[PDB]
């Protein structure tokens, strides 16, 4: 198991894709994985060792490149919207 | 007054603290 | 006599707004309605079509 990391995943025949992160919500012992409100995957119970794993979607965003007129000049700004930039250079 | 699937939520480009000062 | 009417009246604005959960029922629904909209959104994923 990777956590922190973008990775794919395939659980008990989940293959959803997304990173994995250590999670704080406690299950009930027969509870296999968590569930959002728009009956979307947001947990997961690893099945080898028994801890609640917090899964989060790979984070994507539109790019947009803020630029003066191009008479004026060529020099351009690019902003990732809506993710830090630890995870831009990929 | 009172995860995703490609459905992405820009900010208001006055956020609410200009907004609560204009 | 003014002065007092329109202070009391505001306070009468707050009291009313904090007690009625009903006040903010406009903003409240167009939040609710985007919601909606976008949990139907997500919901049609599930669909077969
Ligand atoms: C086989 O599965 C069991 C149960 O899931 C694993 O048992 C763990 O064993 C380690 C030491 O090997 C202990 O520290 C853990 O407490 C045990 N339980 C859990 C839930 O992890 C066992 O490791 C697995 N074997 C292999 C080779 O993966
Ligand atoms: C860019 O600026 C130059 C210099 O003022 C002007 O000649 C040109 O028409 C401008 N271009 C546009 C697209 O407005
Ligand atoms: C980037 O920003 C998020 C959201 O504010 C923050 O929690 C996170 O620690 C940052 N990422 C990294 C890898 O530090």
């Amino acid at each position: 198991l990777v956590k922190n990391k973008c990775v794919n995943f395939n659980f008990n025949g989940l293959t959803g894709t997304g990173v994995l992160t250590e999670s704080n919500k406690k299950f009930l012992p027969f509870q296999q994985f968590g569930r959002d409100i728009a009956d979307t995957t947001d947990a997961v119970r690893d099945p080898q060792t028994l801890e609640i794993l917090d899964i989060t979607p790979c984070s994507f965003g539109g790019v947009s490149v803020i630029t003066p007129g191009t008479n004026t000049s060529n020099q351009v700004a690019v902003l990732y919207q809506d993710v830090n930039c630890t995870e831009v250079p990929v | 007054v009172t995860k995703f699937n490609g459905l992405t939520v820009l900010p208001p480009l006055l956020t609410d603290e200009m907004i609560a000062q204009y | 006599l003014i002065a007092n009417q329109f202070n009391s009246a505001i306070g009468k604005i707050q009291d009313s707004l904090s007690s009625t959960p009903s006040a903010l029922g406009k903003l409240q629904d167009v939040v609710n309605q985007n919601a909606q909209a976008l949990n139907t959104l997500v919901k049609q994923l599930s669909s077969n079509f």
